RNA sequence: CGGUUCGGCCGGGCACUCUAACGGGACUGCCCGCGAAAGCGGGAGGAAGGAGGGGACGACGUCUGGUCAGCAUGGCCCUUACGGCCUGGGCGACACACGUGCUACAAUGCCCACUACAAAGCGAUGCCACCCGGCAACGGGGAGCUAAUCGCAAAAAGGUGGGCCCAGUUCGGAUUGGGGUCUGCAACCCGACCCCAUGAAGCCGGAAUCGCUAGUAAUCGCGGAUCAGCCAUGCCGCGGU
């Protein structure tokens, strides 16, 4: 791949709400490859808010964005001897999808049950800094300082 | 391991099919398998007939086949004797009511399946061997015959290892649908050790 | 009440010789069967292009199937005693069934 | 008499006599609001009666038959513009607003000599 | 070819029950074809060689 | 941890203690490896031993052609050897 | 449910406390409570000692199994594992003695599954 | 586990041999060469000998040892 | 439109369903910025694009690699014999090293009920609808099949509710004795399959390492091929998604 760099398909939106940010992770959270499986496990997951949470899961909108916007991400570079991860400017462009990342992880990797408790104990999860969210989140953001110069370069 | 049999693909569409007929069922175990049981013997039987095309019309139980040669109506014999005795030999292999059809073979030149007989034929007894390269590649233009490039196999006369030989003219391409070419098997009976016969030289475009 | 099919690979022989005979006998039968191509029973076949070790060779084979049938219940003398069996080509392993 | 359009998605046919009458339909015995059960994509299959504003105008057939039932769901986009366009012709701008009738041939690939799913290789150890 | 196993073709071989295909002229029940008797050995070649009542190679 | 076969001649004591021996001095290549296999063949001009290693990091593989069998198997767990040091670089 | 030997199967519905035991199965679980006349859909505690008696007799009269069948685990084995017995055999070897391998698939008895030197030069594939 | 329905095989090619150990006479010891045969009780409590492939055993029918096809008592492995 | 033992079973014809042949059909054929010009970028638009998706194809040539042990087949070695008929036995062993694959750590699942959907082949001494036994694996009378016209199969997964609430779990299922079927004058070795009991490693597994740019990977299932039989978690093909 270097000839062309395509040009990408947009998404085919929601149906249940008419959304592409929603069916947006739900195309990876879709383990496998069944879009009814994915198209089932929300019926319960958004009711998580509606219910627990004093909110309806609608006022959850960039909810994400706001747990996974670190300083920092992983690339790579060459000098001449060595080779160190060369962290730099960060673009909303895919912090979107990177916003869904954590998602991932912090729904497998989980002492509890079935999906339907996971999202419950995962989505009030995404605020202050309780799990592997915002947690390795965080993280990620220290790595700056001894990378953090790796800024003004921007080429 | 590269490089297929290019008119292998033709053979379906453009190429008729030599073992063509229409029967089906049980019989490709048993009948069909007998096919080469006959083939065997008939091959070896005139192969000094000088053969080029071997046409096969099993029609439903009433089976036809129709050979090419190299000697015209010679191969009938001198008026007309065992192309009888074969349309009776076969079938004390296999009785099975099939009419005798048998061709010559017009322009030699551009027929492989003829041409590679007279290889084997040059390692019967001993015959040409440096120049019997090119001493088979004159006859070829010699009647048009675009393209002079067709494979051996190996050994010089008695060498050690395979050598190949060369040359490489004419429009006789293979990655694309646009040569035409024929070629008959061509068995290589060595004194000192068996080799293969590659003759394929352009034939026709569309 | 009688009964008929049809066989061959070469299709440009096949639907030829198809007619070649069918089209004979509409001179008295009634609208008569017409040209039914039926499925075609496809047989692929491979064959390893090199034993002995690198199991990277192979490559597949094939054969087309083109069958027919026909039947013409209750025929029409001047195609019964007509045709009768002609079949000269080579294609077809017909079989008068009833 | 009345017209018709048929319908194709993914190896999977439905044909569709669509007939006067008040609109909804039946599914050759079980009419989809006694069928699928609120099957969330199965309802999707009217989109444009929707758009239209027809549906209560009609009363179609309903028989489908080949492929699998979500390939099937999807073979009435086609028969919809197979019919509302040529009884209505018309009726044809306010569909290429949707031109939903467009069945995408994203069918399970065949598979390989060895290769799984035609794009998933095993792995492999010490090398 | 040694024909030390061909006792066995023989009509019915033992109380009538041993039968293994093999193919033709090659002898190989491992790798053969009933329907036509040829193991993939002596009959690769013929394949595409052109001896096969319409039977040419799949690809796409 | 150590296999060796050969289509010519029969495994010793003598072979297996010799690799063998030199399997439990490589420490400081010691990392990784997972069932080595050892080749030995021959041929009219000397003898050849070939040896293929599986490890979590990839696969190693090397040869070797002296005159001398033992000369030959001494050859090939060298370039193992040798292998294993531009794995680690510098 | 202590009512033979060591069974007290407990805290939820009857129909599951039935196969619920070392012992029950399918044609032993909700069949009895057909032989009972009994709903699956019952609570185990509930049942008074009144509804323990049909159970102490009816169910409890089993044949040799679960409790007592404890004189006979190693017996039903006994008469074809010493001996001769392939058994041994796999019997006079206490291997698996029906229709198997050994070299693997069968490492139920033969070799527990503590990892064994792993051969070297002979193809392990 | 193991079945058959009826009619346990029994190597009879040799079973005519085996029951002249009864059929007028006594004696001990018989050659033999199977493992597939199967016991009868007309015929238990008697000098057998079977072979293996390569390998012969001893044989004895007794009650202890159901005479069923044999060769579950003496296969071929053989091992340290 | 008439019928309708409501089940396409009748009368019936051309749409139409696929299927079976030919022709056309997509080369950007039209706008521009860029152009030095053979050309890179948005629109038309039709079923659809930019070599449409896909393979066969696989350049003369490298490794002087490997199948003479399976055909052909230089030579050399046996040449009462490295010729020959046979019953059995190792290749389903063992202190072991990992590859290749299957199936699981689950609660997404355990099971009850009903049901809408795919290609494909194949069943001549061959396959199975029905009849009844019957826990079935299974059987007997044998219809029918050389066949869009009978079977192989009421595809699986799935869908709606029901009962089940995290423990090594109605998870997974290696696994052992007693019984049954199908092939064989037979299934110890070494059969899968039906029942009775049965039930471990295992809560993602130090490293290390593999697959793909789309209908992908992934999950659940089917047939074919071979094979007399039998143990496909292998092989080729197809699809629900």
């Amino acid at each position: 791949a270097r000839r062309r760099r395509a040009e990408v398909r947009q998404l085919q939106p929601d149906l249940v709400y008419g959304d592409v940010l929603v069916t947006a992770f739900i195309n990876k959270i879709m383990r496998d490859g069944k879009k009814n499986l994915a198209a089932r496990i929300f019926y319960d997951a958004c009711k998580i808010i509606q219910e627990k949470t004093g909110q309806e899961p609608l006022k959850v909108f960039k909810q994400a964005v706001e747990n996974v916007k670190p300083r920092m991400e992983v690339r790579s570079r060459r000098v001449g001897g060595a080779n160190y991860q060369v962290p730099m400017e960060v673009s909303p462009r895919r912090q979107q999808s990177l916003a869904l990342r954590w998602l991932v992880q912090a729904a497998n990797q989980r002492p509890e049950r079935r999906a339907a408790v996971r999202i419950a104990h995962e989505l009030m999860d995404a605020a202050e800094g309780k799990g592997g969210a915002v947690k390795k989140k965080e993280d990620v953001e220290r790595m700056a300082e001894a990378n953090r110069a790796y800024a003004h370069y921007r080429w | 391991g590269n490089k297929i049999h290019p008119i292998g693909f033709r053979l379906g569409i453009t190429r008729d099919w030599e073992s063509r007929w229409y029967a089906g069922k049980k019989q490709y175990r048993h009948l069909l398998l007998e096919d080469q049981r006959i083939r065997g013997l008939l091959e070896k039987e005139l192969y000094s007939a000088g053969l080029a095309r071997v046409d096969i019309e099993r029609a439903a139980d009433n089976v036809a086949v129709t050979v090419h040669v190299a000697k015209p109506g010679v191969v009938i014999g001198r008026g007309g004797e065992r192309i009888r005795v074969l349309r009776e030999e076969l079938a004390k292999l296999t009785g099975k009511n099939v009419a005798l059809n048998v061709q010559e073979v017009q322009n030699p030149n551009l027929s492989a399946p003829l041409v590679a007989q007279r290889v084997a034929e040059q390692i019967e007894r001993r015959f040409a061997v440096r120049r019997a390269i090119k001493q088979a590649v004159q006859r070829v233009m010699e009647s048009g015959a675009k393209g002079a490039k067709v494979i051996v196999s190996g050994r010089i006369g008695g060498a050690e290892q395979a050598r190949t030989e060369w040359a490489a003219q004419g429009r006789v391409p293979l990655h694309t649908l646009r040569a035409n070419i024929d070629y008959g098997f061509a068995l290589a009976r060595t004194t000192y050790g068996v080799l293969g016969v590659k003759a394929y030289i352009f034939l026709g475009e569309v | 009440k009688i009964r008929i099919k049809l066989r061959g690979f070469d299709h440009k022989t096949l639907d030829a010789s198809a007619q070649k005979i069918v089209e004979a006998a509409r001179r008295s039968g009634a609208q008569v069967s017409g040209p039914i191509p039926l499925p075609t029973r496809v047989r692929r076949f491979t064959v390893i292009r090199g034993p002995f070790k690198h199991k990277d060779s192979r490559e597949h084979f094939e054969l087309r199937t083109h069958n027919r049938l026909v039947d013409i219940i209750n025929p029409n003398r001047k195609t019964i005693e007509q045709l009768m069996t002609l079949d000269l080509p080579t294609g077809v392993e017909i079989e008068i069934k009833t | 008499e009345q017209y018709y359009g048929t319908g194709r998605r993914k190896e999977a046919v439905a044909r569709v006599f669509l007939r006067p009458g008040n609109g909804k339909v039946t599914v050759n015995g079980q009419d989809f609001n006694e069928y699928f059960q609120g099957l969330v994509r199965a309802v999707a299959a009217l989109e444009p009666l929707r758009a239209v504003d027809a549906l209560g105008r009609f009363d179609a057939y309903i028989t489908v038959r080949g492929g699998g039932k979500s390939g099937q769901i999807d073979a009435i986009k086609l028969g919809i513009a197979r019919a509302l366009v040529q009884y209505n012709p018309d009726y044809r701008a306010k569909l290429k607003p949707l031109g939903f009738l467009t069945r995408d041939a994203r069918v399970v690939e065949r598979k390989k000599y060895g290769k799984h799913k035609a794009r998933r290789a095993p792995q492999y150890s010490k090398r | 070819a040694r024909k030390a196993l061909i006792e066995k073709a023989k009509r019915t071989p033992k109380f009538k029950v041993r039968a293994y295909t093999r193919c033709v002229r090659c002898g190989r029940a491992r790798s053969v074809y009933r329907f036509f008797g040829l193991c993939r050995i002596c009959l690769r070649e013929l394949a595409h060689k052109g001896q096969l009542p319409g039977v040419r190679k799949a690809s796409w | 941890t150590m296999n060796i076969t050969s289509k010519q001649m029969e495994i010793t004591p003598a072979i297996r203690q010799h690799v063998a021996d030199r399997l439990a001095k490589l420490e400081k290549w010691q990392t990784h490896l997972i069932n080595p296999h050892i080749i030995l063949s021959k041929e009219p001009q000397g003898f050849v031993a070939d040896a293929t290693i599986n490890t979590p990091n990839g696969v190693l593989v090397a040869s070797g052609k002296h005159e001398d069998m033992y000369t030959a198997i001494n050859e090939l767990i060298n370039k193992l050897e040798r292998q294993l040091n531009k794995l680690q670089h510098k | 449910a202590r009512i033979a030997g060591v069974e007290i199967p407990r805290n939820k519905r009857v129909d599951v406390a039935l196969t619920y035991i070392y012992g029950i199965g399918k044609a032993r679980a909700k069949e009895a409570l057909e032989k009972t006349g009994i709903n699956p859909a019952t609570r185990v505690k509930d049942l008074t000692e009144a509804e323990v008696v049909r159970l102490r007799e009816y169910v409890e009269n089993t044949w040799k199994l679960e409790g007592e069948l404890r004189a006979e685990v190693a017996a039903n084995i006994k008469r074809l594992m010493d001996i001769g017995c392939y058994r041994g055999l796999r019997h006079r070897r206490g291997l698996p003695v029906r229709g198997q391998r050994t070299r693997t698939n069968a490492r139920t008895r033969k070799g527990p599954r503590k990892t064994v030197a792993g051969k070297k030069k002979a193809p392990r594939k | 586990p193991r079945s058959l329905k009826k009619g346990v095989f029994v190597d009879d090619h040799l079973l005519e041999k085996v029951l002249e150990l009864n059929a007028k006479g006594e004696k001990r010891l018989i050659k033999t060469w199977s493992r597939r045969s199967t016991i009868v009780p007309e015929m238990v409590g008697h000098t057998i000998a079977v072979y293996n492939g390569k390998q012969h055993v001893p044989v004895y029918i007794t009650e202890n040892m159901v005479g069923h096809k044999l060769g579950e008592f003496a296969p071929t492995r053989t091992y340290r």
